[PDB]
DNA sequence: ATCGATCGATCGATTTTTTTTTTTTT
DNA sequence: ATCGATCGATCGAT
């Protein structure tokens, strides 16, 4: 009626810019024919539903509707205002210019396209004999159509809506808006396929119905509303057909601020993002990326009365998504700049942490867990690892935290973490509400998280005991043990380790004997093949020389030279699972001389009996990792030939990891 | 030739096609393998069903490939694995009953053929984790690998419907049937009507087991960052309570999802379907 | 014409809900 | 806000 609900004039009109629509849909220049035909038939031929569109050649078009007239209302300035009518409006054209076969339909191909020609089929034969409601055009589409703004280039033509922004940045007016702004992803409940009309049937009368829904929520009509069952006492029974109804597949997520953008004060802003269609399964949990869609409120339910007033509380829906930070062929060569070099278990020795001074020798065992191997398999089977677990023991810190931080950096499965810091809870699957989608779902991590990679540790001494037996049981390796409630499960745990934990208090006394100044257990001790004991005493020469590299940054970014090339983790990386083809096999000549050592170590470790330097007793599993040391020590080598010194260069490193004591 | 809806799959001639491909195998599977026990797995193994009277044969999948025929089979199986285990079930009862009348009297003697018969058809093709699953793939069968993380108590579920009416009383009932219960106002005994409300003793109607067990997959090859996705089944009958928690297993369905009242009141759903394994087989 | 059942317009009732300060045990 | 039952009348049957 008028008054209420007025009908209002805007100077914005499309009834001549739907036809400008059509001018520009199909027929294009810039990009034989324009992008728009045999790509529109690319769709009806079916290897793509998702539609993609930009900004970009809106403006050149609209440049061909200008320069080049006749002059025409710009879409663009009445787009990123709406946008949503164009979603359909512009899109809705698209049954118009489309070519009918396009080609054959086979078998499958896939089900639908065989049953929505046999919907049409039933649906274009109920008036065949009948001789008029048709499959609205909403109810057919099987492709999805999509909107990338531009930036841009374009934008300094001169020509905005793709202006990056703050979760802060989020203005009112920017709903109905297609917008983009960068933020870091968050959530990311899973995707679920979500049908626009229900599909009925009449059974009796039959036919077919389809009810729009909308949002969250939808009444369900019953009963039969076909017209053969209309005004017939019978009216024929009905329920929802799911092989009938269209799908649309859900997914969503919240969107953290990037903390730069944030005031110094208030708090993050999470901001949920709905995805739909081939735009789905786009992006995981925490990643960084520029967001560009429209943002649409989607009240309400309720409630209702309660609110009132309405305030729209809306939400961001995505139109497109731009991330951030996204053989043994031709890359052997990208080895082969130090496979040319050589020097390949020194210089990346020193390729290793290039940003901390000195401790060469410390880095230099470091490139060995970052490889480790090759385990073993008994056949028993009982399999051996197979990877290096690694202590650091010093204080104050030194910066020993530091290490982890580039090494788990580099390794792939690399997990940093500390004492307090992930429980032993977090190193298991946990149990725990899921907001939201529900419910009780079990999330793990660390540990279970870790596997088959290494795994940076701080705090190690305040772990405290729920760690440690896990951890204990985290050396007997390849298994992570629940008993807990119905759990009985117990995972595997591929995870390397190494932790770097601290003395006892205040700082390790020269005076105090080995393993009373651990705050570690024995057994947890015995079971590691490797510490390095951090003990700094100042040596003036070497305090200036680092306090050098101390003066040397912050004076620049740059800190390698005089001189040294640190190669890049990418190019390095590619060569360690590279290396971790190779397997070494145990030649037998290195192999007797090392039981020979190991004897002399079964002898002198226990010469020294009493307290003191220790530690026995030299176990076989050291032994058998210093084994696997050469068996790692040789992947370097590669070459599968584990030479002697390869075997004795891990000897050098054992007495090395000690012995630093009488500093 | 007839044909069947939505599935465009006729009915019969596959149940013969079922028979002769039943009837005759040997290996044309480890022409696949390449060879290198002559005869068919079938027929042998059909022997092996008859004097146990289990039923619930467990299929093998892929034996439609590659032999000849059923190749469509193969294929029409996986587009309508619902309809296609319906005249499945129901030919290995005749195809027991055509083995039986060869060797005549058999099993004392043809109430064993009125026996159920059905197939529990796996490993078809890969289904890739869960976390991948297609909108698109609401129906089919599917490959799949977890560890319970719980079960439930089974759960009954309704097959016949009790019905009674305040005359005379009388005992008239109609089974559940579809998704629907529905109840004529009125009426038997005294026929007549009258209209009396109609009613209902639920202890006296037909009931069977459908056991929920949510189950977290780990198919691993996991996305990451994706999260350990878990998953919804119902199941029925044998396959009920016979899967003990906390096991990684094989067991397939074809998907499945159905919505659930909002307000648990009003009629209004909430938009997009909830989703569940079918549990067609386990292993 | 008495009686009924039948449909509809009448009437009115039902729509969220668990975490941070604790405290007796060695 | 919508669904629910009361209750009112009316048009057919006997």
């Amino acid at each position: 009626m008028s008054a209420a609900l007025p009908s209002i004039q805007l100077p914005v009109d499309y009834n001549n810019l739907f036809n400008e629509i059509t001018d520009f849909l199909v027929t294009f220049k810039q990009d034989k024919g324009p992008k728009y035909m045999a790509m529109l038939q690319k769709v009806a031929n079916r290897e793509l539903n998702s539609v993609i569109i930009d900004l970009d050649d809106i403006l050149q078009y609209q440049n061909e509707k200008f320069l080049q007239g006749t002059q025409a209302d710009d879409l663009v300035s009445a787009i990123q205002q709406n946008a949503n009518h164009f979603t359909e409006l512009f899109c809705r054209a698209i049954d118009n210019n489309m070519p009918l076969p396009t080609k054959e339909i086979d078998y499958k191909d896939d089900v639908l396209d065989v049953i929505l020609n046999q919907r049409r089929l039933r649906n274009e034969r109920m008036l065949s004999d009948r001789t008029t409601e048709l499959f609205p055009p909403n109810l057919t589409r099987r492709y999805f159509l999509y909107f990338k703004p531009l930036s841009q280039n374009c934008a300094r033509r001169y020509r905005i809506s793709s202006k990056p922004l703050s979760v802060r940045q989020i203005k009112g007016d920017f709903l109905g808006q297609l917008i983009t702004v960068r933020g870091i992803i968050t959530r990311v409940s899973d995707v679920k396929p979500a049908v626009e009309v229900i599909a009925y049937t009449c059974d009796q009368c039959g036919y077919e119905v389809f009810q729009e829904v909308n949002s969250r929520t939808f009444t369900p009509l019953s009963e039969c509303t076909s017209e053969e069952c209309s005004q017939n006492q019978t009216k024929g029974q009905l329920f929802m057909s799911t092989r009938a109804s269209k799908f649309s597949a859900f997914q969503e997520c919240k969107i953290q601020e990037l903390s730069q953008q944030v005031p110094v004060g208030h708090i993050p802003r999470s901001l949920n993002i709905h995805v739909n269609g081939t735009l789905v399964r786009s992006l995981s949990p925490g990643d960084i990326v520029d967001v560009t869609g429209i943002f649409l409120p989607a009240p309400y339910t309720g409630f209702k009365a309660l609110k009132a007033g309405l305030l729209t509380e809306t939400y961001l829906e995505a139109q497109f998504v731009r991330q951030h930070k996204k053989l043994t062929s031709d890359v052997e060569e990208r080895v082969m700049e130090l496979i040319t070099s050589g020097d390949v278990y020194n210089r990346l020795a020193k390729s290793i942490a290039p940003e901390i001074y000195g401790n060469l020798d410390v880095k230099k065992a470091l490139l060995l867990l970052l490889v480790g191997g090759v385990d073993k398999r008994v056949g028993d089977g009982m399999k051996i690892r197979g990877d290096i677990n690694v202590c650091l023991m010093g204080d104050p810190g030194v910066a020993k935290s530091q290490l982890l931080k580039a090494i788990c950096k580099i390794s792939p499965r690399g997990v940093y973490t500390t004492g307090k810091g992930s429980s032993g809870v977090g190193l298991t699957a946990a149990v725990m509400k899921d907001p939201v989608t529900d419910e009780m779902i079990l999330e793990g991590g660390a540990l279970v998280l870790a596997d088959n990679g290494i795994c940076c540790i701080d705090e190690f001494d305040k772990m405290d005991e729920s760690d440690r037996t896990a951890i204990h049981e985290v050396m007997e390796q390849q298994t992570i043990s629940i008993s807990k409630a119905g759990i009985n499960t117990t995972l595997n745990a591929r995870t390397s380790i190494l932790a770097a934990a601290n003395p006892l208090y205040g700082r390790y006394n020269p005076r105090l004997s080995p393993l009373d100044n651990i705050n570690l257990p024995a057994a947890l001790l015995s079971r590691f093949d490797i510490l390095f004991l951090m003990l700094d005493i100042p040596s003036r020469d070497d305090d200036e020389k680092l306090a050098e590299h101390v003066t040397y940054v912050h004076m620049h970014n740059k800190q390698p030279d005089l001189d040294f090339t640190p190669v890049e983790p990418s190019k390095m990386r590619e060569y360690i699972a590279y290396a971790k083809t190779k397997r070494p096999v145990m030649s037998e000549a290195v192999n007797d001389y090392v039981v020979q050592a190991y004897i002399r170590l079964r002898q002198d470790s226990k010469r020294e009996m009493d307290s003191k330097f220790s530690f026995g007793q030299a176990t076989p599993r050291t032994l058998l990792g210093i084994i696997r040391l050469s068996q790692a020590l040789a992947k370097l080598r590669l070459a599968d030939m584990v030479d002697i010194d390869d075997v004795e260069e891990a000897l050098r490193l054992v007495r090395v990891s000690k012995e630093s004591l009488y500093q | 030739l007839r044909i069947i809806w939505g599935t465009n799959v006729s009915i019969q001639e596959c149940t013969t096609n079922f028979r002769n491909f039943l009837m005759s195998f040997k290996y044309k599977f480890r022409k696949i393998l390449d060879e290198r026990d002559e005869e068919l797995y079938y027929i042998k193994q059909l022997n092996e069903m008859r004097e146990l009277g289990t039923s619930n044969l467990n299929l093998d999948a892929r034996n439609l490939l590659a032999y000849k025929q059923t190749e469509d089979l193969y294929h029409q199986l996986l587009n309508y694995p619902q309809e296609v285990i319906s005249i499945m079930d129901q030919t290995i009862k005749d195809c027991m009953v055509s083995l039986i009348v060869d060797n005549n009297l058999d099993y004392d003697l043809d109430e064993i053929e009125t026996k159920f018969y059905k197939v529990r058809p796996y490993n078809v093709g890969s289904c890739k984790g869960m976390r991948e699953l297609n909108p698109n793939d609401i129906d089919k069968l599917i490959n799949l690998k977890g560890l319970v993380l719980r079960s439930t108590p089974v759960i009954p579920d309704m097959k016949v419907a009790f019905f009674k009416c305040n005359v005379c009383d009388h005992t008239m009932a109609v089974e559940i049937d579809r998704g629907v219960i529905q109840e004529p106002a009125r009426c038997e005994r005294i026929d007549c009507n009258e209209p009396n409300s109609m009613s209902l003793i639920h202890n006296r109607c037909s009931f069977a087991d459908k056991q929920v067990i949510k189950l977290q997959e780990t198919p691993d090859f996991v996305p990451d960052g994706q999260t350990p996705h878990s998953i919804s089944l119902c199941v029925y009958d044998e396959l009920v309570d016979s899967c003990r928690a906390g096991d990684r297993i094989e067991v397939t369905g074809t998907f499945r999802s159905i919505p659930i009242r909002a307000n648990s009141r009003q009629r209004v759903l909430k938009s997009l379907y909830k989703t569940y394994v079918d549990v067609v087989h386990v292993k």
